[PDB]
């Protein structure tokens, strides 16, 4: 589901920014958010999924 | 929000009841239970206060 | 508690009439208001 995926995406963005101690991380996360936002608006499932997967990895790295 | 979403993504209605007891009269409380009135017998009674 | 007592009576009178009556509680407001001054509205 595309709305469930979008909700996951914004959740990952919030947490990724929360733990984004440096500027490079914030910039990467914001770029990923923008890409996901556009993919969602244009109903592009594949672009949205790819961005979400990258955000998930990014956050796991910040947490670990 | 969609009717087909999994539970974690379903909408939930939340009501938060914040309870404060500031320096003021406090008339915000539940009902005071009453019993049947008994007459012509020795009873332990409570009428209002 | 802001307590209001009152009494109404007919008069035929420039001053207050002489006589006696007592005022009954009419309203009791559980407000918690800090009152130091007041005004009368016409
Ligand atoms: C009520 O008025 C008194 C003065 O008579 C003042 O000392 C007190 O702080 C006031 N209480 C509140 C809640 O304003």
């Amino acid at each position: 589901n595309d709305d469930e995926l979008h909700m996951l995406m914004t959740d990952l963005v919030y947490e990724a920014l929360h733990f984004a101690k440096d500027e490079e991380i914030k910039k990467r996360v914001f770029q990923l958010f923008e890409l996901a936002d556009k993919a969602y608006k244009n109903n592009d499932r594949q672009k949205l999924e790819k961005v979400v997967e990258e955000l998930k990895e990014l956050l796991e790295r910040l947490l670990s | 929000f969609q009717p087909t979403n999994g539970v974690g993504y379903q909408p939930y209605r939340v009501v938060v009841l914040s309870f404060e007891l500031l320096h003021a009269p406090a008339t915000v409380c539940g009902p005071k239970k009453s019993t049947n009135l008994v007459k012509n017998k020795c009873v332990n009674f409570n009428f209002n206060g | 508690y802001f307590k209001i007592y009152s009494k109404h009576t007919p008069i035929n009178l420039r001053d207050l009439p002489q006589g006696f009556s007592a005022l009954e509680p009419l309203v009791d407001l559980p407000i918690g208001i800090n009152i130091t001054r007041f005004q009368t509205l016409l």
